[PDB]
């Protein structure tokens, strides 16, 4: 609801609560009521925070080291991590993006999410509900959220505190990852760091150069 | 009714001057359209002229000092230092067309009865508030935030504060009209106003012709520029 | 008046800035709808044909008057060049079939669209296979609205093509030939 967002923001920060200069809590840009917009915005914020904090940890890990499994060193020797991503095989990037899309279409589907006992976030579900992976006859050893258990005995208040902590952590980590990408692309952007370097090509581009693909890889005429 | 409101508004604009209508314009029937509609049209024209004059004054200062937004956009074609009349001389011709088209879109939204009845109010020539721009709850696709108050800084002010704001808006608009035309008069005839002599250079083109020096056809677009 | 046609993108209201109503009767509105629907369908066929011919398309395999030596490929991928390269006999056969069909459309429906009737509903030439023979009347109104919006877009499309052929570099995305 509209009143719940100010309470959640005050729980996240008591000094500054309900900070929306752009408002955005009344723009019904889906035409499905005010609650649907609030649920979409909360889910987008939480997803962006999770992805951004995981990307920050991954950039910190892969900016210095690699994984010794199967010739994963020539790709790690491609300067910046974004150039390493652009230097990965086409099948690798395709399967990674399709894997993430499979997780997204599993989470958003409001019949598997109904098997977990909740609903879609635009229809009253909680913001961020990647559910248990028990829907098909293919026995999975571990699920997505809490893979090696260790969270069954958690309390409701502890869950709410952890949710607020994760929201604030992603709130910081989105700006952190954006600053890392900006310093990678345009030097002198991040004034508190001068160590990260090398170009990223186009940072918002999954396919580049060696990616052949069925046409439409017109990397010519780029922008800033 | 409308004339008495003009008398009152002129009193709070300047109590010393008051109602100053030498050329009797608050009595001419323009299109055979009564008194109140003529008064509303005149007030709306005054307020629109004043707002455009204020925005043009600030934009003239920004262009003459040199205040380019950034890269890639239409500021790349305009040379570094050209005076304010020449920044509407080197932007692309399609950029001028789309700027004037968006201004016309805003005018049409301002007088569309469907946009105006969505807020419960009528035309300024039919008993409305002159100079009022409507909200955007009539578009077809939802607009993030309206034009008058883009953020919610307003809407908690008292109606008396709104009336004082309207009076200040009208007075500042008239003064900005005088200032902007002082700029334009110095740009054409030397020594028109005394303070700006030698500050603003001379211009040769026509100020009333939007597309007499047509801008270049430069297509500033990358990534998917399939339209040449 | 109310009619069909009105939906979103105008707010559920009739789009009519300059004139063209309050001078029209029921017969005039019926003719307006009939002309709009005929223009709609002709323009839809026109954009579909132009898009299939000039862009790509496997093209018709055959001869097209083997006696004259013309081929289907000899007309070229340009359109006004191809139509001028269609034989005069083929042009006349197309125009004659169209004229026969429309004379029978005028004379065959007994409530004429300007004497009652429904404008745009022509005898014959519609669904021979009965795909739309089981649709609900509420579904039929949606498809009529889709047809109207489609035809308006296709009219704009055909005139874009014609303007860019006669005036190069007009319709900026559309090429100069
Ligand atoms: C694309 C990412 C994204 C998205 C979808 C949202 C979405 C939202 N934010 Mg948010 N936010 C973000 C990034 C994002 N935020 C970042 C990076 C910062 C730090 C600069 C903030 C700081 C912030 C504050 C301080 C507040 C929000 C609030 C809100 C809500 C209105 C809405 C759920 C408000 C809220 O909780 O409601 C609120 O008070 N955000
Ligand atoms: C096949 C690929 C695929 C597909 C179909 C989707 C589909 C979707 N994503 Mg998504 N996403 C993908 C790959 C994909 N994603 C990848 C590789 C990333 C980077 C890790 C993301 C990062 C991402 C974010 C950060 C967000 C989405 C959101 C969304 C939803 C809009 C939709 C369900 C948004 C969403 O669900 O908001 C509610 C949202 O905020 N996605
Ligand atoms: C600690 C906060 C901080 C500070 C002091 C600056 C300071 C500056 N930034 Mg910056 N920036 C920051 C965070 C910060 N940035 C973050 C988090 C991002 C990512 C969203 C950026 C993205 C960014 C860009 C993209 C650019 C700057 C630029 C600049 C310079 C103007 C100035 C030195 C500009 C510059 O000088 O780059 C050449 C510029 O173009 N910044
Ligand atoms: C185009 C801009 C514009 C418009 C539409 C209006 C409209 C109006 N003004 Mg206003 N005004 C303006 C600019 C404008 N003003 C400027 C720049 C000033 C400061 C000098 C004022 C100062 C002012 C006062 C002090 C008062 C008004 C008032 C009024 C209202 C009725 C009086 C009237 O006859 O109208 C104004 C007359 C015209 C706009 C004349 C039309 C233009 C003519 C045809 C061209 C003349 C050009 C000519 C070269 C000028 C010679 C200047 C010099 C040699 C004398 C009306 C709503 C009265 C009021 O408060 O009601 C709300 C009032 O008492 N005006
Ligand atoms: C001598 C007769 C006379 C009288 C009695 C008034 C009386 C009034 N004028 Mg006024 N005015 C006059 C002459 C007069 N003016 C002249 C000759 C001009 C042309 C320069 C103006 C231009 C003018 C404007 C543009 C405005 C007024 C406004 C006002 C009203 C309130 C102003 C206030 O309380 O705080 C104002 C006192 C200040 C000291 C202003 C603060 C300083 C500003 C914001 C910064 C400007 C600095 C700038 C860099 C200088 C260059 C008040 C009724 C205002 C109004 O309508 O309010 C109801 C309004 O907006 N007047
Ligand atoms: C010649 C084709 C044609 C015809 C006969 C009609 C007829 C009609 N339209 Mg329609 N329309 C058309 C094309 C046409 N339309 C196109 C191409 C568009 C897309 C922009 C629309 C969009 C449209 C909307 C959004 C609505 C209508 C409505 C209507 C109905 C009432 C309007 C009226 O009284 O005017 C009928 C009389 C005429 C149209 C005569 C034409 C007048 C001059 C000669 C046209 C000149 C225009 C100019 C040359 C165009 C430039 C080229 C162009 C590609 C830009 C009526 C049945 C309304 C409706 O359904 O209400 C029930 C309604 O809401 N139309
Ligand atoms: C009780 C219970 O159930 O168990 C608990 C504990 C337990 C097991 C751990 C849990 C878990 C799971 C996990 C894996 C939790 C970990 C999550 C993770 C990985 C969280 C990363 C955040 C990354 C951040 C904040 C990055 C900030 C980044 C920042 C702030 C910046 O970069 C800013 C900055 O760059 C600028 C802009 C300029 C620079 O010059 C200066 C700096 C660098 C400052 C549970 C289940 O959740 C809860
Ligand atoms: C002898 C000789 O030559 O002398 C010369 C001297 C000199 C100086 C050269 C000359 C000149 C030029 C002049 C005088 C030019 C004047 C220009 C002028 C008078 C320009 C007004 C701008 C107003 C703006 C932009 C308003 C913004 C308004 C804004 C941004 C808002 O709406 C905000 C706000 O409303 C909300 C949303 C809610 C309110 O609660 C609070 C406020 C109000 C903040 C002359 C005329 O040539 C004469
Ligand atoms: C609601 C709606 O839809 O509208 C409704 C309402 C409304 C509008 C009232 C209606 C109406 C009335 C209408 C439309 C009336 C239209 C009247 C109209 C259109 C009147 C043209 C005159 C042109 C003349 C006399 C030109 C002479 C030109 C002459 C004599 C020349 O020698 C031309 C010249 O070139 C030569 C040959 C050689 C050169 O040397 C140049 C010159 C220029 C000298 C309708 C019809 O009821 C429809
Ligand atoms: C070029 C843009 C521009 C400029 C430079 C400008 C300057 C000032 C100044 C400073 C001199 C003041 C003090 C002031 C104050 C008010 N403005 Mg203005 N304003 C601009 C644009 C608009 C638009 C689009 C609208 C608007 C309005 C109001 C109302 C509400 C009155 C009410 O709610 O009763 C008040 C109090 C709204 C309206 O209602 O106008 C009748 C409306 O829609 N304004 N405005
Ligand atoms: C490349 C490609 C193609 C393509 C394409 C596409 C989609 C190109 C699209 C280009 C596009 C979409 C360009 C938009 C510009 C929008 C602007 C400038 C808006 C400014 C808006 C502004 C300045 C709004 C300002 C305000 O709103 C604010 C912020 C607050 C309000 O209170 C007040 C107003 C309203 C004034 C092909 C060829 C079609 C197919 C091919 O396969 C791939």
């Amino acid at each position: 609801a509209m009143s719940a967002l100010p309470e959640l923001s005050k729980k996240l920060n008591p000094v500054l609560g309900y900070w929306d200069p752009l408002n955005l809590a009344e723009l019904n840009f889906w035409g499905a009521g005010d609650d649907a917009t609030v649920g979409f915005l909360r889910h987008a914020e939480i997803k962006h925070g999770r992805v951004a904090m995981a990307a920050f940890v991954g950039y910190c890990v892969q900016s210095n080291v690699h994984f010794p499994w199967a010739p994963f060193n020539s790709i790690p020797t491609n300067i910046a991590p974004a150039e390493q991503w652009a230097q990965l095989p086409e099948a690798a990037k395709w399967q990674i993006i399709l894997f993430v899309g499979f997780l997204e279409v599993y989470s958003e589907h409001s019949f598997i999410l109904e098997k977990y006992g909740q609903k879609h976030y635009m229809k009253g579900g909680k913001p961020g509900f990647f559910p248990d992976f028990d829907t098909m006859v293919h026995p999975v050893p571990l699920n997505l959220w809490d893979p090696l258990k260790a969270y069954k005995g958690a309390s409701a208040e502890r869950k709410a505190d952890g949710l607020l902590k994760e929201v604030n952590n992603g709130r910081l980590a989105m700006i952190g990852i954006m600053g890392f990408c900006a310093e990678a692309r345009v030097p002198g952007a991040v004034p508190a760091l001068s160590n990260i370097a090398h170009y990223a090509g186009d940072p918002m581009a999954p396919f580049a150069a060696n990616f052949h693909l069925p046409g439409f890889a017109s990397x010519x005429x780029x922008x800033x | 009714s409308a004339k008495a409101d003009l008398e009152a508004f002129a009193k709070e604009c300047n109590p010393v001057v008051g109602y100053w209508d030498p050329l009797g314009l608050a009595d001419l029937p323009l299109w055979g359209q009564d008194q109140d509609a003529v008064i509303g049209w005149l007030r709306h024209s005054e307020i629109k002229h004043g707002r455009i004059a204020m925005a043009g004054f600030v934009g003239y200062i920004a262009h003459a000092n040199g205040f380019r937004f950034g890269g890639i956009g239409p500021q790349n074609v305009v040379p570094e230092g050209a005076s304010a009349p020449e920044v509407w001389d080197s932007i692309p011709f399609l950029a001028k067309l789309q700027i004037i088209g968006a201004i016309g879109v805003l005018e049409h939204i301002s007088e569309d009865k469907n946009f105006l009845a969505a807020d419960g109010m009528k035309h300024y020539m039919r008993g409305g508030k002159p100079g009022y721009f409507p909200t955007f709850s009539a578009n077809v696709h939802p607009m993030p935030l309206n034009l008058f108050d883009p953020f919610k800084w307003s809407k908690n002010a008292s109606p008396e504060k709104k009336a004082k704001g309207l009076v200040t808006e009208t007075n500042n608009g008239r003064l900005a009209m005088l200032g902007l035309f002082g700029f334009l008069s110095e740009s054409k005839i030397p020594g028109s106003v005394p303070a700006l002599s030698g500050i603003i250079p001379s211009y040769d083109g026509d100020y009333m012709q939007p597309f007499l020096p047509t801008g270049p056809d430069t297509s500033l677009w990358t990534i998917g520029n399939l339209w040449a | 008046s109310d009619m069909e046609g009105t939906g979103p993108e105008t707010g559920g209201k009739v789009f009519d800035p300059m004139g063209l109503s309050k001078i029209a009767s029921a017969e005039t509105l019926a003719w307006y709808r009939a002309a709009e629907l005929k223009h709609s369908r002709v323009a839809m066929a026109a954009v579909t044909g132009w898009a299939w011919v000039s862009s790509g398309g496997p093209l018709f395999p055959g001869y097209l008057s083997v006696e004259q030596g013309v081929t289907f490929e000899s007309l070229g991928r340009d359109g006004y060049a191809a139509w001028a390269a269609v034989p005069e006999a083929g042009k006349f056969q197309i125009l004659g079939v169209i004229g026969i069909l429309e004379i029978l459309s005028e004379s065959a429906v007994k409530p004429h669209y300007m004497a009652g009737g429904t404008p745009g509903k022509v005898p014959l030439l519609w669904d021979p296979l009965g795909f739309t023979a089981k649709l609900s009347p509420e579904t039929l109104a949606r498809k009529r609205l889709a047809e109207l919006k489609n035809g308006r877009l296709a009219m704009i499309g055909v005139m874009s093509l014609v303007s860019a052929h006669f005036i190069p570099n007009s319709v900026p995305l559309l090429p100069g030939s």
